[PDB]
């Protein structure tokens, strides 16, 4: 019987080692569009430098950057959360009270954390109607249509890589745990 | 070894910092441009009632 | 190092401060902004009415 | 045989610090007394402003007292590092370290001033308000925590220098 169980052993690396490799090609494609998605956000920046006055172009310009460092914020904070939460889920019956309760503080200021970060996100959103109401009477109607597709772009494109990442990143993970077997 | 995560915590909390006083900003700008239009508008109806109380 | 570990956990307190206060700060902001749009609205509403009973007096003559 | 020269300089440096070490924890035990008082003094004003003070002007006035402490500590504890990074020097890495900490150092003014504005502010909408003996309650009140935790903060750090110093020479 041990042989058929070595043998499972092997099939399953196998196929976890080829979920990495797709998964790799995949970061690379996705970096390739990422690198595209930039060059689209350099055009319109220099196109509506021409336009946009001053103030117009500081409140785009802090608006996009804002857009960069919010959607980071949400997804390191949830991904605390999410940590959290899972050790407190598989987390031993009794061991300690205390420590119980330590975790579920952890919950609480994390998920209030969540709701703050909420409202910005709205808040965010005002701003980005804001820009894109005052934009739609400067620009065409093509570019701006290109400019459009190019923030949803950005934020979406940067959440996918980074879940993406995480997978890779767990895959190699329980790989490495079961060659050390 | 766990201290990466307490480094997290911190960046996380960078953000708010940083978006807070951004939306700071925007929001004393905002008052300022404001007030400027509201104290150009009462102005201008100011100047017509004393037009109107020249009579 | 423990000297990295406390020197952390100062600038997360710091950076938590920083966040704090400027949260609070843009509550009274918006606070402030919405009492004196309403009152400067009473205000406007006032002085367009004196114009107006200004306004009524030229009609007759 | 300086050996026991040089052993009779330690026991009597050793000495003074336990001296000078039990003066600092008798003034902060006065010094407790004195934040114990001046808290209770602040439930008063705070149940007077209650009843006098409208909700909203009530509102900003917690506000005011409670964003109080968050600044008074947070200059404590960013002066604290930067005196730590500066004193540093008696791969290069730290510089950086120096200027964001100069960056917030200059923040968290711009924050004290805002803060010294939203004082103004309540001193002004509380002096209409409250009777002149309540007034000074309140300002004194006010000034006396500020001043009262910054008092606290040093006296801590000097006190657990001179324990540092003392376990460690006392081996
Ligand atoms: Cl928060
Ligand atoms: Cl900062």
């Amino acid at each position: 019987l041990d042989h058929d169980l070595s043998v499972k052993k092997q099939e399953l690396i196998e196929s976890i080692s080829r979920k990495l490799q797709v998964l790799r090609e995949a970061r690379e494609s996705l970096l390739e569009d990422v690198q595209a998605n930039t060059v689209l956000g350099a055009e319109v920046e220099a196109i509506v430098k021409g336009v946009c006055k001053p103030s117009e172009f500081d409140k785009f310009r802090m608006f996009i950057g804002d857009l960069d460092k919010v959607v980071n914020l949400l997804l390191s904070l949830s991904g605390r959360l999410a940590r959290v939460e899972n050790a407190l889920n598989n987390l031993d019956d009794g061991a300690s009270p205390g420590d119980r309760q330590s975790l579920l503080e952890k919950q609480r200021v994390l998920i209030q954390q969540h709701e703050d970060a909420k409202e910005l996100k709205e808040n965010l959103d005002r701003r980005e109607r804001i820009v894109f109401d005052i934009l739609a009477n400067y620009l065409s109607e093509e570019s701006l249509a290109d400019y459009e597709h190019f923030v949803k772009m950005k934020s979406a494109l940067i959440i996918e890589q980074r879940e993406l990442e995480d997978k890779i990143h767990l895959g190699e993970e329980q790989l490495k745990c079961l060659l050390d077997s | 070894g766990q201290m990466r995560e307490l480094q997290d915590q911190l960046e996380a909390e960078q953000y708010f910092s940083t978006l807070y006083k951004t939306q700071v900003k925007e929001l004393k700008e905002e008052i300022e441009e404001k007030n400027r239009e509201n104290l150009k508008k009462i102005q201008e109806l100011q100047n017509e009632k004393e037009t109107l109380a020249t009579q």
